[PDB]
């Protein structure tokens, strides 16, 4: 079992308040998206723009601003519904551009979710309102996902004010409204959704939920990967009418090896498809259960290894009081459940409504694959276990280093600390992952609960915008000045963003980031 | 295939117009995806029309429908609601159902399943089915339990029993017949009782459990229809007698079984049907 | 209701503050266990067992009074070298030292991985008599644990039986009966366990150990905490089922959990105490950690004898199909008489010996030797935890009557990193609000000793001292340190140490005070 890494350099409060923060009554930050050289910040009542080309002064000053407050009668229906005044505000929770001009926006609207279309150029409310049901959450504190692929919108949230029905819902297209089976604990039981990604014929989803394979003990939480066909049109009249017919989900294996494999099963956040060492990977941040010993890990998977699981064997509960076991290879009905009509093992099917009743009624009572998805290279890439705080936000730079062949991962925290880690990905790269810098990134003065919510890489300006619950802090990717003259301190940090020049100063991009030898280096004081 | 497990009433709308709503409840034998266990379908003057038996409010989220959760049938296999009587009263419609007990019965379907009789009430003017409410019913006399509903008749009591109960001449009364215990149902034991419930006392214990909710105490308690232990949300709303629910605090669970006034017991030759008038 | 955090020590004691303490050493000392009779501490190490007079107040180093010398014979040493174990191992590590009466002591050594047992007189540590074979009474390896105890004249051992270290057994022999044993290589009775402690209670002897579990088989290979049981009068089964084998062997599971939405179990047992009267009811107190391959956390749970006894009159546990979940044995399927109830008592009182048990009941407890129920703790949540730190808790020792009035319980636990925690424990509803971690001491002496892993402890109430044992050294550690506060009235009473008290003379001495709450009300800062 490994041990906490030691930060090569620490950036404490005094060395970090020299960084700009965003505000604009408070802010109540929700999410952020980078388009071109502009970063969009959506929160309560407001959506803010910061131009990433303007080097900030004491504060980050917003340029353009979008405003969309909840209606008056919506503000009073919310009060009658018992919810407090601070909550009865329009918290923006969805912000996905459909094309290169217009952006799909949804807000909580004081627990009365609605959706709209805005233009990027102007941020003007143009057109007419659409209902946000099954698309945008009721509570601001809930998680949610939202994406556009091939004409149609793929949402994933809660649909009712009472917060019972969690659903994945496709609409806003030329097809009908497909959805998950309400209350069907075998399909989804008390989940918190976190992300989604289009790849091949499928939209792969990432969330956490209560696990049904570890029910013979406490109410555990397992990290799941689910998938759906894009060209699903629902089932026939008998089985899965208007319901998905392509719903397979698997479990994620984040394992410390040993005589008692140790698992991290709470998923906190994940990234998009990143090319690491030639193969498409997804990098995610895992913690332990709430009523457990605080511990955190970063596991990484690949699209290949996700797909392999789904052609593997299905999982069944033979009898109520038996263990989840494999489905016999002979009992997998033809055509391959999960396979998309007109493709692969079902190309003799024009639509998803043509599927046999036995193929449909199999996926409705065996939606969970057997196999778990392996993480690349067995054990996690980084662990931090001895400390009082949990890990949160993740961000990745696939092309870090002067040669752009080094994977530097940036991760958030609960106690306002951010870790910058050079990850050992391939075998021929390092001995193991090294914790480069520990940056306390929470500015007590400008902010307040100090929870980092998400991050967004501004690779074109060598920065990272750390997000908190009421403030957003612009953090450079390298404090190469903290060392400056001291060549020892410099290249001994092994930070690929820094280095040593023949001018005799530690700057950015001669360096040795691989081993980090202290040979022929003196000793500053 | 059984009869007598289905019940309902027709309610013609405003005259001149061919619509008549029709509220119907029936068991479904676990086929919750095909058939709702309770709906509010529509009637039309032209019998061939395909809009017959169509729900009077329909959208992708809530309809004048009430499907059994696919979850509840998994926790216990052959659960079902048998619908005995149904009657129109004031501006509402009430049903006397008999469901499988989610509590006194283990998930194991050995055959020891106990049952629980419950009134149910909706509004005629509730398209989204928010006004739903469900209280257990029964009675006792000399420590003998009677909790297996058998038949019911809504009658105006005339002038004698009215002034006997303090009810106005327009207030109605429901006579009931309960079999002893909560066991077996398919062939209950002979011991049966003819009990009385006042329509007043039921409208009261309703405005009392839904006034108790809109204050935030306790929680809605329908283990088969709701699954997740949602709590009673607080609210600054003043309940009427004719309050037809809102998007929260519904469907609302009954905590204390409404007790009836026993009128007659027979321990030898069982009671089956009932009716009354003045 | 959620998850505890690491308590803050009310007072700390660094190495400089505790190098001021006498130690004991001696050729490297290879300590294994200690035991206190009257005013004399026997200490067993490599080749040697030393005695120390506890009335002798030490000056700068605890010097031994008597000693007992017993080394491995030349032949035993070459066979141990021939077998291919290192010469550092081919010594006579004492592992058993158990008084039978008031004159004699049953002494067993490892004898270079060829276990032998002898009798000595106590008063003179003199070899009086002849050698008894030590097989399945003393382990082969000094790194393995072992349990030994005498009860009604019969010796109850627990260890491994073979050089190859595969036969973990529980044995009785040297009696007025003959030789009962558990079943060899039976991955159902006991599977690669490490035995910790045993106690004799009522008609049965109870055992406490850890072993590879079988209910947690669907995930990984993990160890659970067990409590077992055998009848004192058990004579073995008939000639068909359990001939010369235990018949009253029942084991159950120890539930050391943190309540919540997702219960967190401490399943790895590190040590435990003897029976202690904690507030009316007989209690045992265990030190529990988490798995080896896990995030280091440590806990101290405490169970009751009533709670253990109950689980064995409770339901049995079976596994229907090899690929099904472990299940409760139905009540109407238990044979008669009640399996695991001793002959001539309660339910087997129409049975003279255990050799009269039916084949219905003998073959049942042969294949259903584990109870379904788990033993819950008292207060249903541990009495103390330690998580956010890098070490594990080992040794345990309690003071059942601390304070001027003696109505408070203090618990003394060791650690791997050579640290010892002093906890005033909450044992009843009306006590404190939570158990408060008093002193934290670094007992280990780097200059004088050497991996610095604290092995076992032993209270010496009369001399207000706790001797603290390591592998290469034993350290004599005074309990209190009232002198550290001197005249600072605040420090003395807000330390809440029941040993320390405030006197009219204006100084903090042993045994006026307030250990209950600790109001620093009306008190001023000391410099
Ligand atoms: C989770 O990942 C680990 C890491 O590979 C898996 O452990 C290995 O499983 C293979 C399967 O045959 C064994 O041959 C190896 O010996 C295992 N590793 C070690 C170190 O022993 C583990 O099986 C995975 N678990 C799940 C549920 O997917
Ligand atoms: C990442 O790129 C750097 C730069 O090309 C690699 O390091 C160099 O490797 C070449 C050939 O392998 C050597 O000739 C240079 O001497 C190396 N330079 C330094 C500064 O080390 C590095 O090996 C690459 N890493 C991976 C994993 O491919
Ligand atoms: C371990 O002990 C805890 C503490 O009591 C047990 O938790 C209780 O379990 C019972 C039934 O098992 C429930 O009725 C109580 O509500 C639980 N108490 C709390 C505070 O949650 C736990 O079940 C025990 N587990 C085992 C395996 O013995
Ligand atoms: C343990 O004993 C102490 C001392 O007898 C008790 O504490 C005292 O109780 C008396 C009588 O109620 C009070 O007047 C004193 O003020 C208390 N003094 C102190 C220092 O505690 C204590 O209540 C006993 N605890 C239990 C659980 O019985």
């Amino acid at each position: 079992f490994p041990e906490d890494d030691e930060p090569l350099n620490t950036v404490d409060y005094h060395y970090s308040r020299q960084y700009p923060v965003f505000r604009g009554h408070r802010l109540d930050f929700q999410l952020m998206l980078k388009i071109r050289d502009t970063l969009y910040i959506a929160g309560r009542d407001q959506v803010y723009t910061v131009n990433l080309n303007d080097i900030p002064q004491t504060e980050v000053i917003p340029s353009k601003k979008l405003t969309w407050r909840s209606r008056q009668q919506d503000r009073e229906n919310c009060a009658m519904k018992g919810k407090h005044k601070d909550e009865c505000h329009n918290f923006i929770k969805v912000f996905v551009p459909r094309n290169d001009e217009m952006v799909f926006v949804c807000g909580t609207n004081a627990f009365n979710p609605m959706c709209r279309y805005y233009r990027l150029s102007t941020l003007e409310y143009d057109g007419e309102e659409i209902s946000g049901l099954a698309r945008c959450p009721f509570d601001a504190r809930q998680t949610n996902v939202a994406l556009f692929a091939d004409g149609k919108l793929y949402s994933a949230t809660v649909a009712d004010f009472l917060a019972s029905d969690a659903v994945i819902y496709r609409s806003m297209g030329d097809g009908s409204a497909l959805r998950t089976i309400k209350y069907d604990s075998k399909w989804i039981k008390e989940p918190h959704f976190l992300h989604a990604i289009e790849y091949g014929n499928y939209v792969y989803f990432f969330f956490r939920e209560i696990a049904v394979e570890h029910n013979n003990l406490g109410k555990a939480v397992y990290s799941r990967v689910a998938r759906i066909c894009k060209n699903d049109m629902g089932g026939s009249q008998r089985v899965l009418e208007k319901h998905w017919t392509s719903f397979l989900k698997a479990r994620l294996n984040c394992s410390v090896p040993g005589d008692s494999f140790f698992y991290f099963d709470v998923l906190q956040s994940i990234t998009d498809i990143i090319q690491i060492n030639g193969i498409p990977t997804v990098i995610g941040v895992f913690t332990t259960q709430l009523n457990s010993i605080p511990g955190s890990a970063v596991c990484a998977f690949g699209m290949d290894d996700i797909e392999k699981v789904f052609k593997g064997r299905f999982k069944e509960q033979k009898t109520p009081d038996s263990v989840w076991t494999a489905v016999p290879e002979d009992k997998v009905p033809k055509p391959r459940p999960g396979c998309c009509a007109k493709h692969g093992l079902a190309e003799a099917y024009k639509t998803s409504i043509d599927f046999p009743d036995d193929t449909l009624s199999f996926i409705k009572s065996h939606p969970l694959m057997d196999s778990a998805v392996p993480p690349i290279a067995d054990e996690p890439w980084f662990t931090k276990t001895r400390v009082r705080y949990r890990l949160t936000a993740i961000e990745v730079d696939r092309s870090a280093g002067p040669y752009q062949n080094y994977t530097v991962i940036f991760v958030g925290s609960e106690a306002g600390v951010v870790l910058k880690v050079l990850a050992k990905t391939s075998p021929f790269s390092l001995n193991d992952s090294v914790l480069l810098e520990e940056i306390e990134a929470y500015n007590p003065a400008k902010c307040s609960d100090r929870k980092v919510v998400s991050l967004q890489l501004d690779r074109d300006h060598h920065a990272l915008y750390v997000a908190f619950s009421s403030c957003v802090v612009r953090i450079p990717l390298s404090r190469c000045e903290r060392y400056g003259s001291c060549k020892k301190s410099c290249i001994a940090s092994r930070d690929p963003y820094c280095g040593w020049l023949s001018q005799g100063v530690c700057e950015r991009v001669e360096q040795d980031t691989e081993y980090g030898n202290t040979a022929h280096l003196g000793d500053c004081h | 295939q059984e009869a007598g497990s289905m019940a309902g009433v027709l309610i013609a709308g405003p005259p001149g117009q061919g619509q008549a709503k029709l509220f119907v409840g029936t068991p479904i034998d676990g086929k919750s995806e095909y058939f709702p266990t309770l709906s509010s379908r529509r009637l039309m003057a032209n019998e061939e029309d395909a809009d017959m038996f169509g729900f009077v409010y329909q959208d992708e989220f809530v309809s004048s429908q009430l499907k059994i959760p696919s979850d509840t049938l998994s926790k216990f296999p052959a659960f079902d609601i048998y619908y005995v009587y149904s009657f129109r009263s004031e501006q509402f419609v009430y049903y006397l159902t008999l469901q499988l007990d989610t509590q006194l019965t283990s998930p194991d379907a050995a055959g020891e399943h106990f049952f629980t009789s419950k009134i149910v009430r909706l509004c005629v003017d509730d398209p989204k089915f928010y006004s739903y409410v469900e209280f257990p019913i029964g009675c006792e006399q000399a420590g003998v339990e009677y909790r297996l509903v058998q038949d019911a008749y809504l009658s105006r009591p005339g002038r004698a029993l009215a002034h006997q109960l303090g009810l106005a001449e327009d207030e109605d009364v429901l006579f009931t017949v309960f079999a002893q215990g909560q066991k077996n149902r398919v062939k209950p034991p002979k011991e049966s009782a003819l009990c009385l419930f006042t329509l007043r006392a039921i409208k009261e214990k309703i405005k009392e459990r839904i006034q108790s909710c809109y204050r935030g105490e306790g929680k809605l308690s329908l283990p088969w229809l709701l699954n997740k232990e949602l709590g009673c949300i607080n609210s600054p709303l003043q309940i009427d007698d004719d309050f037809c629910g809102q998007d929260f605090n519904q469907p609302l669970g009954g905590t204390v079984t409404i007790e009836g006034t026993p009128l007659f017991v027979d321990k030898d030759d069982g009671l089956t049907a009932v009716a009354a008038y003045d």
